[PDB]
């Protein structure tokens, strides 16, 4: 009559854990007599070979750990304890997430240069993307040397005001060029804009 | 990533990240609760400020350790976008650079305190998960 034993960190029953790291499910319990045990990742029978580098096991301490993990071994991984009397079991979720830690990707072709004539107007655009979470921003070059500043991101101005610039009644003022700023830790850049002006 | 709300999650133990109504903090691990859905912004580059989607409180210590969420974004809800080599993030205080205060996990669903960590811990590293089993 199988009993599972000291619920050690079964209330971990996630693991999300990076690329190539490891991941130790236990699964201890036990009853009267050894349970053969076995596994399950959402489904039959999984054995090895299903990964490369294998598996290896302990019918000891009974449980599994492996190790060096990749994103296609995501999934439900079930302990299952058994013996004549009845059998016990436990699932496990592991979530291999891959991170880039570069700085900002930026789009190819952007902000794309635009025309229109004065008193009418056209935007610019960016795009975020997208891990180590970026702080936003274009500038241009006027001023006799450097460049001077749109307006800020986390500056209580969110998801809407994006740069997507607006130009209102587009004069010759604007005129130059227009570049795109967003850094995390690693560092920073981008493409950039003239303004094709009548 | 940029776009979602997404959620924290800390090895240690596990636990997502989640901000109750009565301002105070800690994790625990069914993801139906309504309060682990973050999405972050940036004052600028290094830092990050954390808010619950739903009630609307960033995240705030003070030197208390006391890990709360203030309504205010104020000087207290400052922390810094860390990705170490092992490729989990982390997150410590602004009101420093002092003395290694960090974001943390015990084993058992209750964090705290910022004195207490450091010399470790595996109590810290965190991950941004999506909403879904994605």
């Amino acid at each position: 009559a199988p009993y599972w034993t000291n619920t050690e960190k079964m209330e971990k029953r996630l693991h999300a854990v990076p690329a190539a790291n490891t991941v130790k499910f236990r699964c201890p319990a036990g009853g009267n007599p050894m349970p053969t045990m076995r596994w399950l990742k959402n489904g039959k029978e999984f054995k090895q070979e299903h990964r490369i580098g294998g598996y290896k096991v302990r019918n000891q301490h009974w449980s599994l750990i492996m190790e060096s993990v990749v994103p296609s071994d995501k999934g439900n991984y079930t302990c299952v304890v058994e013996n004549e009397y009845g059998s016990i079991n436990h699932t496990y979720h592991l979530d291999v997430v891959e991170r880039s830690p570069h700085r900002p990707i930026l789009q190819a072709g952007l902000p794309a240069n635009a025309s229109t004539v004065v008193g009418g107007d056209v935007e610019f655009v960016c795009k975020v993307y997208s891990d180590a979470q970026p702080h936003i921003q274009w500038i241009k070059h006027v001023e006799k040397p450097y460049l001077k500043v749109l307006k800020a991101a986390g500056v209580n101005t969110t998801d809407k005001e994006i740069e997507v610039l607006y130009i209102r009644n587009v004069t010759f003022e604007d005129a130059g060029e227009y570049t795109c700023l967003a850094g995390n830790s690693i560092g920073i850049s981008f493409h950039s804009a003239w303004l094709t002006v009548l | 990533n940029y776009k979602k709300p997404k959620l924290l999650y800390c090895s240690n133990g596990g636990h997502f990240l989640r901000i109750l109504p009565d301002g105070t903090v800690d994790g625990t691990r069914d993801r139906s609760d309504q309060h682990i859905q973050l999405q972050l912004s940036a004052e600028s580059v290094g830092e990050v400020y954390i808010k619950s989607t739903e009630t609307g409180q960033y995240l705030a210590m003070d030197t208390d350790g006391l890990l709360y969420g203030s309504q205010t974004p104020n000087e207290e809800c400052l922390f810094l976008e860390r990705l170490e080599e092992n490729h989990y993030n982390t997150y410590i205080s602004k009101k420093h650079a002092e003395k290694n205060w960090f974001v943390g996990l015990k084993k058992n669903g209750s964090c705290k305190r910022g004195p207490r960590t450091h010399y470790g811990q595996k109590a810290i590293l965190f991950l941004p998960l999506p909403v879904s089993s994605d």
